[PDB]
């Protein structure tokens, strides 16, 4: 649920 | 007079927004090249992809947000991205061109390059409008800003849950922002009240994109023409 | 002598290679630009997506294809596309270069330019060397075009449910292939043996790259940059 | 489960 938006945010 | 950690908090934001965004709109040349069958759909799907990692940068770097658990961030960006971009996107919008200019001639975007995107106008007229009453208020710097810290900032958005500790942030945003013009901008008796208007009008735009996304993102000929980031900060999940 | 139906089936796996190769490689222009971090990985992200659709063009004018469940022929696309891109990227591989000339100078990957997208030498190495394997056989255009159609009609591949009609299928390819050489290519004595070794190493470069791509797709900062039919084709669903 | 497929296939 939100892979890239997870790591976007550190 | 202005307080100081008032003060603080502008310095950080405007620095936040210099960070995230690239006045010379270089990295365009590394979009999807525009085209003008939705022929300007892959070129401004990668403009907002693009818009949105600048935008979760800007974010990161609002004192506080980066406190907030990682559920409410999530919660607060998949719901305000797309209206931090129309904020942002001021930037490059011209009153001589209704337009955006951004840095070179391909990279000029007017009202029938946008249809070409997907969109009709009943989402490019109150948008284009809203460019034009956001550029008419001669907004500083320090402004545009604070009012994009506080379009993120807002409880009130699908998902949220530490509704108390988002509504703290967002207040402590506006006293800087009616503070800041009552002190140092002649002539703004007013502005504050307009420029939360600006949020009203905001949130409507907000819906008419989600509709107008809906229904391109269904037909799966045209969510192809969309990247990961954009298919997960617009979806619903 | 070939017999009619079995020159039929050549006709029409012609055809649909014609209507699904560009000899001009002029849609190159419409990816994201090379860039020489992993700087060539979005535009060779889209390199791929853009011959996945070409694949998918070209298996839905083979005879029969059309005809299996639409389970059956995503477990064959889904396994078989990468090996189909690297047989029908031969076209534009040169021996005088060892590099992969479409059209353009941009679009000429070198093996230098594949590295920077996110592949170590352990898939190039044999993947270079297939290429000019399969250029020396010098095959006809009949046979590069059977090579593929025979390629995506495997049974053993994960997934498949009607081994027993793909194989009918498959096997019909070739007895046309076997025939045609003894038939129409002088001295292919031993190039139909030659072929199946090729499918041999096309099943081993394929779990080389479901390796790196695996390992690609699990960061995403790079899976970020992939588009959403590479993720679909390439994802494990 | 595969939506792009779907379509590309007709
Ligand atoms: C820094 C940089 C520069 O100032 C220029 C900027 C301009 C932004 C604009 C004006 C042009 C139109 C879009 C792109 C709009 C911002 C978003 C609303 C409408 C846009 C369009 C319809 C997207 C449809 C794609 C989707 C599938 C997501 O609906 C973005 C800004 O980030
Ligand atoms: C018509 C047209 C033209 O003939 C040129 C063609 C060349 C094809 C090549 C040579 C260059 C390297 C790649 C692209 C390779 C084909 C696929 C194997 C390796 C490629 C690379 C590593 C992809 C990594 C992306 C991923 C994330 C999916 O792993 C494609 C063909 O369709």
């Amino acid at each position: 649920k939100h892979k890239i938006l997870h790591r976007l945010l550190q | 007079m202005l307080s100081d950690e008032q003060m603080q908090i502008i310095n950080s934001l405007v620095e936040a927004h210099h960070k995230t965004y690239d006045d010379s709109y270089s990295d365009f040349v590394r979009f999807r090249p525009p085209v003008r069958r939705l022929s300007m759909l892959p070129h401004l799907a990668d403009l907002v992809s693009y818009s949105i990692q600048k935008v979760i940068g800007f974010a990161k770097m609002i004192p506080g947000f980066r406190d907030l658990t990682a559920e409410d961030q999530i919660a607060l960006l998949k719901s305000s991205a797309i209206e931090i971009i129309m904020l942002r996107s001021n930037q490059s919008f011209s009153l001589e061109d209704m337009s955006w200019s951004c840095g070179g001639p391909d990279f000029k975007y007017c009202i029938n390059d946008v249809t070409k995107a997907g969109h009709t106008l009943e989402l490019l007229e109150p948008l284009v409008k809203f460019q034009v009453g956001l550029k008419k208020l001669k907004l500083h710097e320090e402004e545009h800003v604070l009012l994009m810290a506080i379009c993120l900032l807002s409880p009130d958005r699908p998902g949220v849950q530490d509704h108390v500790r988002i509504e703290a942030l967002q207040d402590r945003l506006c006293d800087v922002l009616q503070a800041y013009i009552r002190i140092q901008h002649p002539g703004g008796r007013l502005l504050y009240a307009k420029m939360i208007q600006k949020l009203a009008d905001l949130r409507s735009l907000n819906e008419e994109h989600s509709k107008q996304y809906r229904s391109l993102s269904f037909q799966p000929e045209h969510s192809m023409q969309l990247t990961p980031l954009v298919l997960e900060v617009f979806g619903s999940e």
